[PDB]
């Protein structure tokens, strides 16, 4: 009975300013912003994620959360995507750019609500992130020398490892430094060259133990049982290793070839050959010195037992990326023929032998003289399968922000825990104040969106906000004997969790965070709220 | 009056059925207008997100209900094909005419006097463009008006930040595809590319040509100079038959025998290539030599070409070896039998782009290439998208800027000086009838629609904004001087479009004030909507 | 379902007024333009009558019936359509309240149509002008009268040439005693049929005197130009021969197969050989021709056309004296090249065709339509087919009657002056047909936009004291003389409007019962 007028382009779902769903989209964005609020932090919190096919998926990161769950809204979307961006280009900070942007946008409701137009709050938005670009260039405190020495790794790899698994950073730092110096090349202060690479290292997990009996291998772990009678080589050294992708068999044509026994006859002919063929190629790949045979197809029995007889290391490696990691380690060239141990293909391991951890027997490739393998791989040891999870994801995030060590801003430390983020809040708070026309406003409102780094490990650490956030301004704004400040002025947030009065300096613990990092989340982050915040209206067309 | 099981509307029904679409069109499209406008999401069943600001992707992935909606939309995105932009324009006028037309038709005025009101200020609109309109020089070095005119067909479709960076690259590929003579412009010789890789301000100006199917080898050269083009269009690799087959041997005698007849057209093929490699640049210093190779090249010949210091591509485009024949100037070699130095070419700096999912070959910095490649860069499909719209439409309005020299000053002076200039005009000569006034005044408030539009979007009140545009436009005609006065959306006063850069292209604007008045016109005369054939 | 009496009558007269509603503003240069709505969620706004009449369906069997009407007059007249169907609503309208209050058997209001039908003939008859039809610049202005909006207005002039040379030239007089004398006797259907050409101006349409052929020569080595052809028309294949019945070449020895195509081979030679009997320089077959009769023909000196239909054979043997011949054997000595002025095969818009213009005009011609596209061509052949039409009516029925309703209001009046001489009961519906005549001069007044009561009255006090010499201005809307303006239209369309639409309406009022059946 009630006339609808004013709709004329479909019944499908669709928005407009003209209701307030500038507000709206900021309303559905907030559904995620709290979910992500809670992982951001030394003191964040895992989440339980139901998959698809009946698993239990727990993890301290945002981003798989988001993964995992269902995105519908655009304005959601736009969100998730600034996310993605910010983990492959950086591979850390995906809370700081979700964060980051809800905030904005809470920020830019309360700006709509004062009735400021849209545009003036983007332009702001705009002005107060290329002061804040500028800015954080002065805020440097430390710089990172690139020794490539376990030492000063440490100090980045420990702050990238909190807030993804709490309490044990001070054995996954340690861990993730032995596993990068084992690849790591014999240079220093050279920040244009890169030498390390996110895939140098592999994460494998052993169930049993606790974290305290993980381990670092200098090479190539294979978790599979070698099939074969011969479970390690000698300590000779330069062991020749042949890699093969066709199964080891009898060798046939590429097309058919196929070998089939049906009667005496054909089950006589096809023995004789088979037995005739698989001897030969074996002896000749023997007198070449090969001591271990790797293939990607399974191994016929006459095959292992000819391997047996010249005592030849037996592993099948049905994964290729095992397979490319096995050749990059040891340089041999694949071989889609049997029966061809070319010298100019075959590889070199200089010892291989099979390791007993926890129980669980592996097969390591490891280089010790010559052809020293440029990856490595860390062997994580638990019962609990959460934690193992968990720790491989800190491992993950170390690993790739090892690998932004470079020179755009790599080496460059800020002070962490919100303290760079407060000094951000009265930098930005003082340009808005000279900035004038409406556009202070807006840089007032960017300022305030960075309260929350704060407010957040004030609150994951069960600190109460209402007497921590005033101490931190009163810290980071104080009054001096002089013209330049002096003192502690690097106070930054502090979790305690058993006793302790005001925070701690971040001196105490050197807990900093990567410039490049920092600056390009805060692009990011602005760059989606800004999308966000120009869409005034979403039309769409039923499928 | 009606039959059985019909439908059919009479009275008034339609005019109220006309308006209101045209104005919910006139609604939908109004934040789109100005360099302050928004941005509208499209998702069309797929679930990808969309942003866009031109009008005719906005009309045409978007569904309409109204049937008179959907005509508009069609009439306004027709001008794409006669200009290239004004479809938001187009529409604005449209609603703002039908509006005042139905706001006189409540007063009793026909819409038969409305009609010929509308054509009469048409023509009066047509003879104000013709005595408005400004000569642009046809020196080529005028440089800075062209990219004034980027600018301002950039900052409609763009945030106003990534204009610095596309703004001058757009305005050098216009210039630099046009060549030193009459001729023509022709932007087909234009390239657009598109990577995922790096941010949308990363982009950049290319010369010259981008191949995207390259060789493979640790050795293979990574930058080359002063290089030689060879475009060969015999196989170099190793090819078997149509059904599966090969070759299987049971000693290195057999392997060597059954390899030869893979290994000899490619031997044979490889000797006359490093011979013609070594005849030319074999020994001069501060050359080159680059291979296109059109076919496939097998990793043996790959290595060959490595060892030599040659930059091998292979399964080169067809379309990409024509732009390389015509910029480069090198042939295309049918079978090395006849190899010769005369087919081989010239370019400049040969390097490789290098990126995670792929790998690109730059061909450029040739002497004549005749022809320029615009590289678009961004993170997300939607930024892509938006990215490679504006640089359309800037090479579109650049490249008819530079056909018609013809130019309209912008800041919103055209439309509040047409309206000036039709009400006085109207007034005074009171030519055309006391009726007709009523459409006169119409179409004289309907043309006032697109500066009050681009106010509201900048935040501004148009009462303030347009009064003192009014007075200044008032103040220059009482003096002998010639000034053109708009309005700043960036600082909300008035200034000169002549002086601080924006135009508007004399096309988009004739066009768009037919279009708009042809579908007021027709739309106006609709008086009852019936329906049949089902 | 089904209705009967009163209630069938006033259902009847519902849907003719329903009919009639729909092209309201279809009249008149300033007609308005109407909203059809299609099932799939289209638009059109096209303004004519004619279109929106066959796209408008309908659901009352009399709405069906006056569409079908409508058709016919489509075809028996170019205009008119329109007010065919509003004179014939509303005169059905206006009888409602006699047939229905006043009790008036339908036969009675049928006689009074009949009287009232004739006396309207009479008036037009009456207020009638004579046309000189041997004045070309009349004619040009009348036919430019429906030039008006139309694609070809700019070349209005060139086109009232070509339409004016086609209709003179395919004219008959037919002077005689036995079946009457005709005029003109114009048929362009027939006689003007138009060619479509591709490519070309509007201005470079040609009236040619002759046979134009889309069919180029049958092999790339061939004569193509012929500056004196001599053409053999015949319509039996050139390929083995075969009987009356269908035929079945089964063999599977070599020996045997050879013999057919030797067979086959005599049979082509004996046929390209009485063809060349008669020394001709071009063949025209209807049906396939060989490869072998080809061949034999070419070495001959003689070209091969193939594929063409009876209706080119028949007037390329009015144009070149050709003698039509079934089958090839036998075919005569009669043919000759005479009569015809060239073979040229010139191109035009990427096309080939053939050419056999002459210097006489054998009661017949063809039209070379140019154009840019298809669709322009189809435009300038249907404004040349109006225009074409037009002069008919001037030339057949040299007459016109003033225009802008001026017509109309004149047999109005002059029926409601007869009106009060008739005494009798069919009084009534006479009255009410001479309101219903007045509708077409109110619908023009209520297109242009004026005020559409004191216009009429002021028309019909003019038309009273003004000798039935003013009317509605398409622009001012004013009341105007049309001597002044040149506001003409041919008698012969008012005569043929006014006649259909009072038929309609008595078979409309005939039907008082419809019911169900097959």
């Amino acid at each position: 009975q009630n006339p609808n007028a004013g709709l004329f382009k479909q019944g499908y779902n669709s928005y407009s300013n003209a209701d307030g769903q500038i507000i709206k989209s900021i309303a559905a964005i907030r559904e995620l912003h709290q979910m992500c609020l809670t992982s951001m932090g030394p003191c964040g919190r895992n989440k339980i994620i139901v998959n698809h096919l009946g698993k239990i998926i727990i993890t301290n990161d945002a981003a798989t959360m988001l993964r995992e769950l269902d995105i519908v809204h655009p304005a959601v979307k736009v969100l998730v995507m600034a996310t993605e961006q910010q983990k492959i280009d950086m591979g850390d900070g995906t809370n700081l750019v979700m964060i980051l942007a809800g905030e904005l946008l809470n920020v830019s409701e309360k700006l709509i609500s004062m009735g400021l137009s849209a545009v003036e709050i983007i332009q702001g938005y705009n002005m107060a992130r290329k002061f804040t670009l500028k800015e954080l260039d002065e805020m440097v405190v430390g710089e990172i020398t690139d020794k490539n020495d376990k030492n000063e790794l440490l100090k980045m790899i420990k702050p990238v490892i909190s807030s993804k698994k709490y309490g044990s950073e001070d054995i996954l730092s340690e861990l993730v430094s032995e596993a990068v110096s084992h690849v790591l090349p014999v240079a220093q202060q050279a920040g244009e060259i890169p030498y390390f690479n996110v895939d140098s290292i592999r994460v494998v997990k052993i169930m049993g133990g606790s974290l305290s009996n993980s381990t670092v291998i200098k090479g190539m772990v294979f978790n599979r049982e070698p099939e074969g009678h011969v479970k390690s080589l000698s300590e000779d050294k330069k062991h020749k290793v042949a890699v093969f992708t066709c199964p080891l068999d009898i060798a046939n044509t590429e097309t058919k070839g196929t070998v089939l026994l049906h009667n005496a006859q054909e089950m006589l002919d096809f023995s004789k050959g088979e037995e005739k063929q698989i001897d030969a190629m074996m002896k000749e790949i023997a007198d070449m010195g090969v001591e271990c045979i790797v293939a990607g197809a399974g191994v016929g029995e006459l095959a292992l037992h000819y391997l047996n007889r010249y005592g030849i290391l037996v592993l099948k490696v049905p994964s290729k990326f095992e397979l490319r990691r096995l050749c990059r380690v040891c340089g041999a060239t694949p071989l889609p023929r049997l029966g061809a141990p070319t010298p100019e293909e075959l590889g070199l391991v200089e010892t291989v032998k099979t390791m007993e951890i926890g129980g669980d027997r592996v097969t390591v490739f490891k280089q010790e003289q010559g052809e020293i393998s440029r990856t490595s791989t860390i062997i994580l040891r638990g019962a609990t399968q959460n934690n193992l999870d968990d720790i491989e994801r800190a491992i993950d995030d170390g690993v790739a922000a090892v690998k932004g060590l470079m020179k755009p801003s790599g080496g460059k430390l800020l002070p962490g825990a919100g303290a760079t983020e407060i000094e951000l809040i009265s930098r930005i708070t003082k340009y808005g104040e000279r900035t004038p026309g409406l556009l202070q406003l807006a840089i007032k409102q960017f300022a305030v969106a960075f309260e929350v780094v704060p407010r957040t490990l004030a609150e994951t650490a069960g600190l109460d906000v209402n007497e921590v956030l005033p101490n931190l301004y009163a810290a980071h704004n104080v009054t001096e004997p002089g013209a330049v400040k002096t003192d502690h002025l690097y106070k930054g947030v502090d979790i305690d969790g058993e006793s302790d009065e005001g925070v701690k300096d971040i001196r105490e613990e050197n807990i900093y965070d990567m410039l490049a990092t920092k600056k390009f989340a805060i692009n990011v982050a602005t760059e989606a709220a800004t999308t966000v915040l120009s869409i005034d209206q979403i039309i769409m067309a039923k499928k | 009056l009606l039959n059985p099981k019909a439908e059919s509307l009479r009275r008034d029904a339609a005019l109220k059925v006309n308006v209101t679409s045209a104005e919910g069109l006139q609604s939908v499209l109004e934040t789109n207008l100005g360099p302050k406008g928004t941005l509208k999401m499209l998702v069309d069943g797929a679930g990808n997100i969309k942003l866009t600001k031109d009008g005719k992707v906005l009309l045409t992935e978007m569904q309409i209900q109204s049937p008179t909606a959907v005509l508009i939309a069609r009439a306004a995105a027709a001008q794409d094909e006669i200009t290239g932009d004004g479809t938001t324009t187009v529409v604005c006028l449209v609603g703002e005419l039908l509006r005042q037309a139905h706001r006189f038709i409540q007063e009793g005025v026909h819409p038969r006097i409305i009609t010929d009101g509308f054509e009469i200020a048409r023509k009066e609109s047509m003879k104000f463009l013709d005595e408005f309109k400004i000569s642009k020089t046809n020196l080529s070095n005028d440089r800075e008006f062209l990219l004034q005119v980027a600018r301002s067909s950039l900052l409609t479709k763009v945030d106003a930040d990534l204009t610095e960076v596309l703004t001058p690259i757009v305005t050098d590929a216009v210039l630099s595809v046009y060549d030193a003579q009459a001729d023509n412009l022709d932007l087909h010789m234009v390239e657009i590319m598109q990577m995922q890789h790096l941010s949308p301000k990363d982009t950049t100006f290319i010369k010259g040509l981008v191949l995207d199917h390259g060789g493979r080898h640790p050795d293979m050269p990574t930058r080359v100079k002063n290089a030689y083009v060879l475009i060969l269009n015999v196989s170099l690799e190793y090819e078997k038959t149509e059904v599966n087959s090969g070759f299987f041997y049971s000693s290195a005698d057999q392997r060597d025998k059954l390899a030869a007849s893979e290994r000899k057209f490619v031997d044979a093929k490889l000797k006359k290539i490093i011979d013609l490699k070594n005849e030319v640049c074999g020994m001069d210093p501060d050359k080159g030599f680059v291979i296109i190779n059109q076919k496939g090249i097998d990793p043996m010949s790959l290595d060959v070409f490595a060892k030599h210091n040659i930059l091998a591509l292979r399964r080169a485009k067809r379309r990409n070896m024509e732009r390389l024949q015509l910029v480069t100037g090198g042939e295309a070699q049918n079978s090395v039998e006849d190899l010769s130095p005369q087919i081989l070419g010239f370019s400049g700096l040969v390097y490789q782009e290098t990126i995670g999912e792929e790998k690109f070959t730059y061909v450029t910095e040739n002497t004549d290439p005749k022809s320029c490649t615009i590289l678009i860069k961004g993170s997300t499909h939607y930024a892509l998208a938006q990215t490679k719209d504006a640089v359309r439409d800037g090479l579109r309005a650049v490249a008819n800027v530079l056909k018609d020299k013809n130019i309209i000053p912008g800041a919103g002076a055209f439309y509040i000086a047409l309206s000036r200039y039709l009400r006085s005009a109207n007034m005074n000569k009171l030519g055309a009838k006391g009726k007709t006034k009523t459409g006169i005044e119409a179409f004289a408030e309907a043309l006032l629609v697109i500066p009050k539009t681009l106010v509201k979007n900048s935040g501004f009140d148009p009462l303030d904004v347009l009064a003192m545009v009014e007075d200044e436009l008032d103040d220059a005609q009482d003096s002998d001087e010639t000034r053109y006065v708009g309005v700043d959306l960036n600082i909300g006063d008035s200034c000169d479009p002549t002086i601080e850069g924006i135009w508007d292209s004399y096309r988009v604007l004739r066009n768009a004030i037919t279009g708009a008045t042809g579908i007021a016109s027709n739309l106006l005369l609709c008086d009852e909507l019936l329906r049949a054939g089902r | 379902e089904r209705t009967t009496g009163r209630q069938a009558q006033i259902s009847n007269i519902t849907a003719a007024k329903a009919v009639a509603d729909v092209i309201r503003t279809c009249l008149g240069p300033k007609a308005m333009l109407k909203m059809l709505l299609d099932p799939m969620g289209g638009l059109v706004l096209t303004n004519d009558g004619h279109a929106i009449l066959r796209e408008i369906d309908v659901a009352h069997p009399a709405a069906k019936s006056m569409l079908e009407l409508s058709r016919t007059q489509d075809e028996e007249v170019g205009d008119g359509t329109t007010t065919v169907i509003i004179l014939a609503g509303e005169i059905l309208a206006q009888c409602a309240p006699y047939l229905i209050e006043k009790n008036i058997h339908p036969v009675i209001i049928i006689q009074a149509l009949k009287k009232a039908l004739t006396d309207a003939l009479e008036v037009i008859k009456q207020v009638s002008k004579p046309v000189d039809v041997e004045n070309d610049a009349a004619m040009k202005k009348l036919i430019q009268a429906s030039i008006g909006t139309k694609y070809v207005i700019h070349w209005s002039e060139k086109m009232c040439e070509l339409a004016l040379d086609a209709v003179k030239t395919v004219r008959k007089d037919l002077g005689q005693t036995v079946e009457g004398e005709p005029n003109f006797e114009i048929d362009i259907k027939r006689y003007v049929r138009v060619e479509k050409i591709p490519g070309g101006d509007v201005l470079d349409s040609r009236v040619l005197k002759g046979v134009l052929l889309n069919k180029d020569v049958v092999h790339p080595k061939m004569s193509r130009h012929i500056e004196n052809p001599r053409v053999v028309l015949l319509d039996c294949p050139l390929e083995y021969k075969k009987g009356e019945s269908q035929t079945n070449i089964e063999i599977e020895k070599e020996e045997d197969w050879n013999r057919i195509l030797q067979i086959e081979e005599e049979q082509v030679q004996l046929m390209c050989e009485q063809i060349l009997a008669v020394r001709p320089t071009l063949v025209i077959t209807e049906k396939g021709v060989s490869d072998l009769a080809q061949h034999y023909l070419l070495k001959g000196g003689c070209s091969v056309l193939r594929r063409v239909k009876k209706s080119d054979n028949n007037r390329i043997a009015r144009v070149t004296g050709a003698t039509i011949v079934n089958r090839v054997e036998d075919l005569k000595e009669s043919d000759v090249g005479t009569n015809c002025g060239l073979f040229k095969v010139e191109m035009i818009g990427d096309e080939y065709f053939s050419f056999l213009d002459n210097c006489k005009e054998p009661k017949a011609c063809t039209i070379m339509l140019r154009g840019g596209s298809k669709d322009i061509l189809n435009e300038i052949d249907r404004n040349l087919q109006d225009a074409m039409a037009v002069a008919r009516n001037v030339m057949l029925s040299p007459s016109l009657s003033p225009g802008g309703g001026a017509t109309e209001m004149a047999v109005s009046v002059k029926l409601a002056e007869k009106a009060k001489q008739l005494e009798g009961i069919q009084q009534w519906p006479y009255q009410a047909v001479a309101d219903a005549m007045e509708c077409i001069p109110r619908t023009l007044i209520q297109n242009a936009g004026g005020d559409p009561i004191r216009l009429l009255s002021q028309l019909r006090a003019k038309h009273a004291q003004g000798n039935f010499t003013t009317g509605i201005d398409g622009d001012k809307g004013k009341i105007v003389d049309m001597v002044s303006y040149g506001i003409w239209e041919p008698e012969v369309i008012k005569q043929q409007s006014v006649k259909t639409a009072i038929e309609s309406a008595c078979l409309l009022l005939r039907v008082d019962d419809i019911v169900s059946g097959v």
